[PDB]
């Protein structure tokens, strides 16, 4: 992989990073996939404050 | 590779790997998040030093009594 | 209710936004003629 | 070709045998906790916690264990005195035993993911070459550390369903363990009470909740992507040195400092309430109410606690003792056994003179005794050729009231010095010094040697730091090459 | 670098205009306090 | 298992054993004073 | 005077384990080349 | 542009042989008039003690600060 | 092109000198911390807050003057103008010692811009950071005496005042309080200053005599100023004769310009460690077993016990008026008199 | 005790010195 350094005859390692790409605007599939994913939070922050005001 | 259960399971979770949505963003978003937060690491620091007294507030030991 | 020493932040926290306005403004304005 | 600090750049290009070492430091930090904890539990003495508490004998993880609610022991004691308890399973003994079997399951699964290393999840198949997906994890484990976070804050601390936290007065006389109600008013980021930590963990908790559903539901945008040169493992870490070091700087001084989450009934005094002489005003505010309500000098002093006073000995700071003087508090002048009582010096003329105490700069400091007004009227001359001021010509008789001596007094000049030298350390106790061979010289209370410690390791991982945040960002130079460009396949020429 | 054209500022302008001001301010003021009688 | 393709060796050379043994037994002469105090 | 029982323990350890680990890894190095 | 062309081009000259006279001066009036005692709160030499102490002025309190150095000023310390 | 790279372009101009964004950091932040000095060492007074006189305007010369930290009874305040201590009245703010936080705080700013600035040139040429990693030796030194000392002790009474004889003073009282001298870090902290010293002066006198063409009307003429030198001489030479006087010399230059880099940053490094551990007060004063053996037997003197000696001397002749806000007063057969023993 | 500590240590320096000198690796 990485063979670096005669300096005296070593060696250093660095990362190999993935190729950038942009994005593509979503399907409506993945739309309502992350739909899911949303409402469930909105109501679990909902119900976490709830519990908050009751163990007050 | 090993072809196994859980792997496969977690594999979409790790398929994205580097889409970037176009240009800036949310930074100017992340800008308003970060400068309040340094406002607030600023109040909370000046109330222990003593140097912001908001009454109703005592920065003693006192304050278990 | 305020204490004076919360508009002594309210002030400090003014002078702030003043004084990093200010420098920004002038260089963005600066930078952007002799472009 | 490996230098001796490259040997672990091996992991740095495939995260099976990344997470291997990762699992290994997890089973050796959960061992060492469990080993330390049995270790203190055989030099720990439960019988007597007023004069002879575990700050004093030098423990470090009871603290810890004790600030959150174990204080029983199976072997039938516990750390406020109460002898019969019935503690359950939930002990110190306990929680020893329980992270050691951790640290033995996490070994086996560090050996686990060593020998089997080779899983397509790692790679990405496009390529087939390993790669993370960065901003995913993170948002996943946000995710996870706001809801335990929140969850911690809602069921534990608040005693909802668990056994609450640690609570004391100012004086650190009656704390236990107990419940804590929240408070967000803005009485709750007064850091000395303890509804704010019930109210932070919550609310802390929900922002990371949101926050990680942010993350997963968001890509970064370009202009971030490639400035902070994610999709690079060595920028994590960068980030992480920071954030890290951080933490240990502000909890270093909230230590040194004190707050509610660092009582002084399982910490020690800290210096600033010596340098206020905090608890001596408290003592002389109960002698004259007291007094007032109609009292003789041996009445009043002896409705003061023992321990009231042990806290206005100047043994109990973590500014007295050095580095290389090595053992606990107990290894610095021995067991205390009991309290002496208040000691007043007056002259022969009549007048009550006060002794002046020793401020803590100092490893010794002269004996002056000081009257009313603050003009000096007696004193132990350093001289052996010459007085104005001594014991012989102003006869200076010590009274003593409270603790075992009660009326007594001694007007014989020498035992009268003894008195006044070792009375400029503030009340006066009975120690025992055969049981450790101590030898008379300070030793600094663990609340210290914590903050010593923290407040190197935080400056070292600053250098830290900026090592990897270097490395990163000049990765291009350190490298001849660029992990822009894909390796290069096929040369083409141009030669005359 | 900057252009010889030279504009009323530039950065060299300010640069040695908040080293020379104050400097001559402060020059006059020490000169005074030598002809101050102790 | 299947050998690992990043298995690299390390490296030691005499005159770095030279330079870390004195550090090693020079750092030793200085703190040994104060552990025996 | 009084002589520490483990300031000796702590001297013997601080240079017999860092020159064995300098040791060992300087042999291997050297059957690398032979 | 080297230095020291454009400090001896007549454009400097005309401008600032007018005004660096006025800082000098400036700078002298601030010091012999008494003010530069006045601003920085810095005591005159005749006056650094009261009449009735011989004791410093020295602060004790930091939110009566100000307070205290009031007081010490009217008292001619 | 948007307005932020316009901006940024612009900052990354050919100028004669580079402004960067580091330079939007490191220039307001050091003007002002170096012109609050030099305000201070000419106007403002130290009169109410050690009873001292330190200032051109009170009359004193170069050496006596300095800017002087707050009162022992501010506490950890951080001496804000607007804040309610000085409640916004400049005077009361120079007369309390706020001068001192402003220069320490900005020049904090300062040094945090100037390693960014290190860094930004380097990026900008290419070149490795290497003269930033060096500079954290500073910042380390700094950050551990000016800051996080005083923040251990009991107010920033106690942190060393800018000024040649105020300074001065700080190490007569580390020698007599902490006993610094004998503190192991410090120690390595010497050995280290010096030791770089020592590669410098021997460096520079061996390169100097080395040089290819000497004589022989040198014909070389490039010089590539950024090269430093490392190409005028033959290192065969330097080698071959220091491998004769001393029996050791380099064969790579790479590692003796490294070596060059690493022995007196360690040194700052291990003394800043040292001193942030004299913060909590724990220090190497003594050793425990000649306490012992000269408590039994008082005909045993050492220069170890003699330094406890002049220490202890030290401390209560100095400290009544160095320490004017604890009010000592000593009577003069209480002070420690060599003839007493 | 602490002694022989110090007078062993210090032999083991000198020994090293000697190491250096005559059998340093032949830079190749
Ligand atoms: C790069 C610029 C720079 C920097 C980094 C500093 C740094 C500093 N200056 Mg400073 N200064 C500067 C330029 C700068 N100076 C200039 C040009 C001037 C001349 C006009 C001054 C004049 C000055 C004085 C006279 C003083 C300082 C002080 C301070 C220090 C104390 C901390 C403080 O009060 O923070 C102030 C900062 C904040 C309160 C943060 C502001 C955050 C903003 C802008 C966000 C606001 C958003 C929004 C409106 C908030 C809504 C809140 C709501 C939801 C509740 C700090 C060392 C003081 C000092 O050193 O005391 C020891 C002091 O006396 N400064
Ligand atoms: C001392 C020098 C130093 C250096 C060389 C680095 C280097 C670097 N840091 Mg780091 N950092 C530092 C100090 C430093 N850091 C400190 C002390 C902290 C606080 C703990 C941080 C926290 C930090 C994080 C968490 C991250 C970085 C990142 C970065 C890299 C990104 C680019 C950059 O230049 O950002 C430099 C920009 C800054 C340091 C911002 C300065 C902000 C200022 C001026 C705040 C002023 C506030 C207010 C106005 C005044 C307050 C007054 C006060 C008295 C209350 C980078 C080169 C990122 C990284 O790792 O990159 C790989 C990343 O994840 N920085
Ligand atoms: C209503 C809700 C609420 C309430 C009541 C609190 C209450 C509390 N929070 Mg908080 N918090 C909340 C919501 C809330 N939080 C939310 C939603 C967030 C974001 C998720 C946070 C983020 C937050 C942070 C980031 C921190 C707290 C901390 C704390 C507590 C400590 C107060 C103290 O001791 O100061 C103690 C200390 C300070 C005020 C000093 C801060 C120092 C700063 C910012 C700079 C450090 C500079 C440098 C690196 C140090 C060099 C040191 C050297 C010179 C010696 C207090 C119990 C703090 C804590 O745990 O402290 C132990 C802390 O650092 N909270
Ligand atoms: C599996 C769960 C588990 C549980 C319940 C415990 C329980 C316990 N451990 Mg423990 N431990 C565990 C796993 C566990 N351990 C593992 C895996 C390790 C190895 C890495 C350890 C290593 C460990 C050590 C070394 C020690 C303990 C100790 C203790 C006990 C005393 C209380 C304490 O120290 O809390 C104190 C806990 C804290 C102060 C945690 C602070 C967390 C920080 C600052 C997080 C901030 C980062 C965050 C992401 C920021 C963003 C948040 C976002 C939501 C906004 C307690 C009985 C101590 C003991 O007495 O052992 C016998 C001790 O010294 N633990
Ligand atoms: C890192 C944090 C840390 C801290 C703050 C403490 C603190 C404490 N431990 Mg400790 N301990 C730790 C980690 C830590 N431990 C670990 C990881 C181990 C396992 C190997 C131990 C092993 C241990 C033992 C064996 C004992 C304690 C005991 C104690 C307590 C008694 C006071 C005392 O004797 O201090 C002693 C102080 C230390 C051990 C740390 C400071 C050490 C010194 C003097 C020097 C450090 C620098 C060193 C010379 C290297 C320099 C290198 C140079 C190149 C820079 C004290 C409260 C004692 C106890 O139970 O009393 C009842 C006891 O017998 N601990
Ligand atoms: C916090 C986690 C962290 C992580 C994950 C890394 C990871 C890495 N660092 Mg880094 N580093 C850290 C903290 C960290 N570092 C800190 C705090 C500093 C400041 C001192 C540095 C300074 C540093 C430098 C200067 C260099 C690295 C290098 C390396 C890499 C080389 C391999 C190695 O293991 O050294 C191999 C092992 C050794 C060198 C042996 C160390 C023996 C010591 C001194 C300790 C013995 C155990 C210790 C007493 C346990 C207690 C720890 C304590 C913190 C509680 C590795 C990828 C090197 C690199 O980038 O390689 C390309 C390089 O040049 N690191
Ligand atoms: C005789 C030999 C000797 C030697 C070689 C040393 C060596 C050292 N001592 Mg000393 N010392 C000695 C004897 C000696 N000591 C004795 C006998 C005493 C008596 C007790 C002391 C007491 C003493 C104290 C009390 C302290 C030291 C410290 C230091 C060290 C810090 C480095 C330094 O100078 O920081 C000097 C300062 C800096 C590096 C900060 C520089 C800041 C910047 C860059 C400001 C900006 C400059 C400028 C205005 C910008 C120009 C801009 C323009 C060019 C464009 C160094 C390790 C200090 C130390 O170890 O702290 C960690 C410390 O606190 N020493
Ligand atoms: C007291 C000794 C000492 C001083 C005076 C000093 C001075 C300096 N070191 C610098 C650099 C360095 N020093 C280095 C290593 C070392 N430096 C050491 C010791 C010192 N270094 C030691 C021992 C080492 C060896 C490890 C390195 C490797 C560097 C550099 O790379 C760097 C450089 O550029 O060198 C040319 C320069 C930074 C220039 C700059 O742009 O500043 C930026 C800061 C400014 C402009 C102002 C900062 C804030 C202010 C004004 C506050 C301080 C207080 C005032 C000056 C008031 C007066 C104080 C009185 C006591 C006089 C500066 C001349
Ligand atoms: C397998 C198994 C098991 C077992 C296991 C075990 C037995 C474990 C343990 C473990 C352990 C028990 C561990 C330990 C560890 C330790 C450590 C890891 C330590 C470290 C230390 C350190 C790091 C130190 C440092 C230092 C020093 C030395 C000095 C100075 C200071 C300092 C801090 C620096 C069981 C049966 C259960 C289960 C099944 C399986
Ligand atoms: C959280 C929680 C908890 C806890 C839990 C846990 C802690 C779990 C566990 C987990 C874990 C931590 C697990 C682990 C596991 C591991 C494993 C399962 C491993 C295995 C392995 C193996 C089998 C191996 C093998 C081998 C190899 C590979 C090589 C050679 C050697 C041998 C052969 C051995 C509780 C209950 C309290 C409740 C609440 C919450
Ligand atoms: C404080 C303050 C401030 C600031 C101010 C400033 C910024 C100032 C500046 C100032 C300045 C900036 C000053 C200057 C001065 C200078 C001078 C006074 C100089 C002198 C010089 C000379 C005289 C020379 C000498 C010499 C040398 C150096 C070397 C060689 C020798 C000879 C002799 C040539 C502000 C408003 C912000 C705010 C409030 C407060």
């Amino acid at each position: 992989m990485r063979y670096t350094t005669d300096e005296g005859g070593r060696l250093n390692n660095f990362a190999i990073e993935p190729k950038v790409y942009q994005a593509q605007p979503w399907t409506p599939q993945q739309k309502v996939r992350a739909a899911l994913l949303v409402g469930g939070g909105l109501l679990l922050v909902a119900g976490l404050v709830a519990i908050a005001v009751g163990v007050s | 590779a090993r072809r196994t259960w859980l792997g496969d399971i977690l594999r979409p979770l790790n398929s994205e790997y580097g889409k970037v949505a176009p240009g800036w963003g949310t930074t100017p978003l992340m800008a308003v998040f970060m400068g309040l937060f340094l406002v607030f690491l600023l109040i909370i620091l000046e109330i222990y030093n003593s140097t912001l007294i908001l009454d109703g507030v005592n920065v003693s030991w006192k304050a278990l009594g | 209710t305020i204490t004076p020493s919360l508009k002594g932040f309210f002030i400090g926290l003014l002078s702030g936004a003043v004084v990093l306005g200010l420098t920004f403004a002038v260089l963005i304005a600066i930078s952007q003629i002799d472009k | 070709g490996l230098p001796w600090y490259r040997v672990h750049t091996v992991l740095i290009n495939d995260p099976g045998r990344l997470i291997a070492a990762h699992l290994m430091h997890t089973a050796l930090v959960a061992g060492w906790a469990g080993s330390m904890a049995l270790y203190e539990l055989a030099t720990f003495d439960p019988s007597d916690p007023v004069l002879n508490p575990m700050w004093r004998q030098g423990m470090f993880v009871l603290p810890f264990m004790a600030r959150l609610g174990v204080t029983g022991s199976w072997s039938g004691w516990s750390i406020t005195g109460e002898t019969g308890i019935d503690p359950g399973f939930w002990s110190f003994e306990g929680v020893a035993l329980a992270h050691i079997v951790l640290s033995g399951l996490l070994f086996l699964a560090a050996c686990w993911h060593w020998v089997y290393w080779d899983l397509e999840l790692f790679r990405d198949p496009r390529t087939g070459e390993p790669a993370l997906d960065l901003p995913k994890m993170f948002g996943i484990h946000l995710f996870l550390a706001g809801l335990l976070c929140f969850g911690f804050g809602a069921f534990h601390l608040t005693g909802l369903f668990g056994p609450g936290m640690w609570v004391s007065d100012p004086y650190g006389l009656t704390g236990s363990v107990q419940p804590v109600a929240p408070e967000w008013g803005p009485d709750g980021f007064n850091p000395y009470n303890p509804g704010g930590v019930v109210a932070h963990h919550i609310a802390a908790g929900i922002v990371g909740i949101i926050a990680g559903l942010f993350h997963i539901l968001v890509r970064p945008p370009q202009r971030l992507y490639k400035a902070l040169r994610m999709g690079n493992i060595e920028t994590v870490l960068s980030s992480s040195i920071a954030a890290v070091f951080f933490a240990a700087f502000v909890v270093a001084g909230t230590m040194w400092y004190g707050s509610a989450t660092t009582p002084i009934e399982l910490f020690g005094p800290t210096r600033y309430q010596w340098d206020s002489s905090y608890f001596q005003q408290e003592i002389n505010r109960r002698v004259q109410a007291s007094l007032a309500s109609g009292a003789t000098l041996e009445e009043a002093w002896s409705a003061i606690p023992e321990k009231l006073a042990f806290y206005d000995y100047i043994g109990n700071n973590p500014a007295k003792g050095g580095l290389f003087r090595t053992g606990p508090m107990n290894k610095g002048d021995g067991i205390a056994q009991a309290w002496k009582g208040h000691a007043v010096f007056r002259n022969k003329e009549g007048e009550e003179l006060f002794v002046r105490r020793m401020p803590a700069f100092f490893e010794s400091f002269p004996v002056i005794l000081t009257d009313k007004n603050g003009v000096v009227k007696a004193d132990i001359p350093f001289r052996r050729a010459e007085s104005k001021y001594s014991f012989e010509q102003q006869g200076v008789t010590v009274s003593f009231y409270g603790g075992e001596l009660n009326g007594q007094t001694f007007t014989d000049p020498p035992t009268v010095k003894s008195y006044a030298r070792k009375a400029i350390f503030g009340e006066i106790f009975e120690f025992d010094t055969e049981t450790l061979n101590s030898d008379g010289i300070f030793r600094t209370s663990p609340r210290g040697w914590f903050t010593f410690a923290h407040a190197v390791f935080a400056l070292l991982f600053f250098f830290g730091h900026i090592w990897h945040g270097a490395r990163t960002l000049f990765r291009d130079v350190f490298s001849g090459i660029d992990p822009e460009l894909s390796p290069e396949q096929v040369e083409w020429g141009f030669y005359q | 670098q900057e252009p010889v054209s030279y504009p009323i500022f530039t950065v060299r302008w300010v640069a040695v205009h908040t080293l020379a001001v104050p400097t001559i301010f402060f020059l006059g003021a020490i000169a005074a306090m030598q002809f101050i009688q102790r | 298992m299947e050998p690992n393709p990043n298995r690299q060796p390390v490296e030691l050379n005499r005159t770095s054993l030279y330079l870390g043994l004195l550090l090693i037994l020079v750092l030793a002469l200085l703190f040994s004073s104060y552990f025996f105090n | 005077m009084e002589v520490n029982q483990l300031g000796l323990i702590a001297t013997a350890l601080f240079v017999l384990v860092p020159s064995v680990f300098l040791i060992i890894l300087y042999v291997q190095t050297e059957s690398q080349q032979k | 542009r080297p230095f020291s062309d454009i400090i001896t081009s007549v454009r400097y000259w005309v401008i600032h042989s007018i005004t660096i006279p006025a800082l000098f001066i400036a700078g002298w009036l601030f010091v012999s008039t008494g003010l530069a005692y006045d601003v920085f709160g810095t005591p005159r030499p005749d006056s650094y003690y009261a009449q009735e102490q011989r004791s410093i002025p020295l602060v004790t309190d930091r939110f009566e600060a100000k307070q205290q150095v009031e007081t010490f000023l009217e008292q001619l310390k | 092109r948007g307005w932020f790279d316009i901006l940024d372009d612009w900052l990354k101009r050919d100028r004669f000198v580079f402004v960067g964004w580091s330079g939007i950091l490191l220039f307001p932040c050091a003007y002002l911390a170096l012109g609050g000095w030099l305000t201070g060492t000419t106007f403002v007074t130290s009169w109410y807050t050690h009873g001292l006189a330190s200032s051109y305007l009170e009359g004193c010369n170069f050496l006596t003057v300095a800017v002087s930290t707050p009162a022992n009874s501010m506490g950890h305040s951080l001496l804000l103008l607007w804040g309610p201590e000085a409640q916004g009245d400049f005077t009361r703010w120079c007369q309390l010692g706020g001068l001192w936080t402003f220069i320490a705080l900005h020049g904090a700013f300062g040094l945090i811009g100037f390693m960014l600035r290190q860094f930004e040139i380097a990026r900008l040429v290419g070149v490795r950071p290497y003269n930033a990693i060096a500079f954290s030796a500073p910042i380390a030194v700094f950050v551990s005496v000016f800051l996080i000392y005083p923040l251990g002790q009991s107010s920033w009474f106690f942190a060393p005042s800018f000024g040649v004889a105020a300074i001065f003073r700080f190490l007569l009282f580390f020698q007599g309080f902490h006993n610094w001298t004998l503190n192991p870090f410090h120690m390595m902290g010497v050995a280290g200053v010096l030791g770089g010293a020592l590669l410098c002066a021997i460096h520079g006198a061996t390169v100097e005599n080395t040089l290819f063409q000497d004589g022989e009307g040198a014909s070389t003429f490039r010089a590539f100023n950024p090269t430093q030198a490392e190409e005028t001489y033959s290192m065969v030479t330097a080698n071959r004769f220091w491998s004769q006087i001393f029996g050791i010399a380099f064969s790579n230059k790479r590692w003796l310009h490294f070596f060059m880099l690493f022995v007196p940053v360690t040194g700052l490094w291990m003394s800043a460690i040292g001193v942030v551990g004299l913060a909590l007060n724990l220090r190497s004063y003594d050793f425990i077993s000649q306490e012992i053996r000269a408590a039994e037997d008082p005909e045993f003197e050492t220069f170890y016990t003699k330094n406890l000696l002049l220490n202890e001397g030290i401390r209560a002749w100095m400290a009544p008026q160095d320490q004017p806000h604890e009010n000592f007063v000593f009577p003069e057969e209480v002070l420690p008199r060599g003839n007493a023993l | 005790m602490e002694t022989i500590t110090y007078v062993f240590i210090f032999a083991c320096i000198i020994a090293l010195f000697f190491f250096a000198i005559f059998f340093r690796e032949p830079p190749r």
